[PDB]
């Protein structure tokens, strides 16, 4: 947690999680692509 | 977004949509950083040679969507805005440095499948993610070509480009409070933002804990998937001192 929940409200703690597929345990039709990109 | 393709359900829950108010109209892409923050570029709202000068009872954000032209009854939610801060040394005049501003939601807005907020970088995050030929993934509605425009949310994925490549494709001054990607001709894979794209944001998912941050925001560029030509994204995290100053402030 970086920023003050008082002013930046709610969200930081589960932020970039997405409902339907992190949250899911599903993965997207292209994000391979992100995470084959660091292999290189 | 030139040569993507369209967005699955929820795949962007960050993404938000600038509406002006009257005459209505899509105006640009935005993030969702919180349950009542809202990051996108500077020039969607101050730019004055296109008349662009709005406050915050001009415009209003639309989260949750997928279509460009519907309104997505029970998916979508639409806040007004309490107030509209810009980098104060957002420079128009010359090259979009600091292309960056922040909008506070009038009342915060409900978590859903379709509605969730974005990361930010912390340094080891940005250190890590931010290199050279790793690639992130740009949203939007905006045009499809140069000018086209698409029914639903677009998606496409680009490689981060180096600093001396991208100086050299451009006689616009860079600097270090940007960034460029895409493909290069000999890499034969297409692909960029457009006008109409610009606020929307520039994700990667970090390898170490799966979650998706955001890298940038779509920001300029010359003509849109040239061979030889760069998006340009204002570099989120060397602006992150300021994103913090105006949220603890404010
Ligand atoms: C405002 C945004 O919709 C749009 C994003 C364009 C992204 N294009 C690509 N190929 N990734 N930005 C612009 O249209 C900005 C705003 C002002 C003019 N502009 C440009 O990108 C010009 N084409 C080039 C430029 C002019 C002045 C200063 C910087 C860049
Ligand atoms: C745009 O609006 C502000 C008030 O919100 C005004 O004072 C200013 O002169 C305008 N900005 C520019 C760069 O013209
Ligand atoms: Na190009």
């Amino acid at each position: 947690t970086f920023f003050n929940p008082r002013t930046f409200g709610s969200g930081e703690a589960d932020c970039g999680l997405r409902p339907l597929f992190e949250k899911k345990s599903l993965e997207d039709k292209t994000e391979r692509e992100l995470l084959e990109s660091y292999i290189d | 977004i030139v040569e993507g393709s369209d967005a699955e359900i929820g795949m962007s829950p960050w993404q938000v949509m600038l509406f002006r108010k009257s005459p209505q109209e899509l105006l640009c892409g935005a993030s969702l950083i919180s349950d009542r923050w809202v990051l996108t570029a500077a020039h969607c709202l101050l730019y004055p040679p296109w008349d662009k000068n709005f406050t915050e009872n001009d415009l209003l954000v639309r989260i949750g969507k997928h279509s460009r032209t519907r309104y997505e009854r029970n998916i979508e939610k639409i806040s007004m805005l309490e107030k509209i801060y810009i980098h104060p040394r957002y420079n128009w005049r010359e090259n979009l440095d600091r292309d960056i501003a922040l909008m506070k939601l009038k009342k915060p807005v409900a978590f859903s499948d379709y509605i969730h907020p974005v990361c930010l970088p912390d340094r080891e995050t940005a250190a890590s993610l931010l290199q050279a030929g790793y690639k992130g993934r740009v949203t939007g509605w905006g045009n499809l070509k140069e000018t086209g425009q698409p029914s639903v949310l677009q998606v496409v994925n680009l490689p981060i480009v180096e600093r001396p490549v991208c100086k050299d494709s451009t006689r616009i001054r860079i600097t270090d409070n940007m960034f460029c990607a895409g493909y290069k001709p000999d890499e034969g894979k297409r692909g960029d933002a457009c006008e109409g794209d610009t606020g929307g944001p520039f994700v990667m998912k970090s390898p170490f804990n799966n979650r998706w941050y955001q890298m940038g925001i779509v920001s300029w560029g010359e003509g849109c998937d040239r061979d030889g030509k760069y998006g340009f994204y204002t570099h989120v995290f060397r602006l992150k001192k300021w994103i913090q100053k105006v949220i603890d402030q404010f």
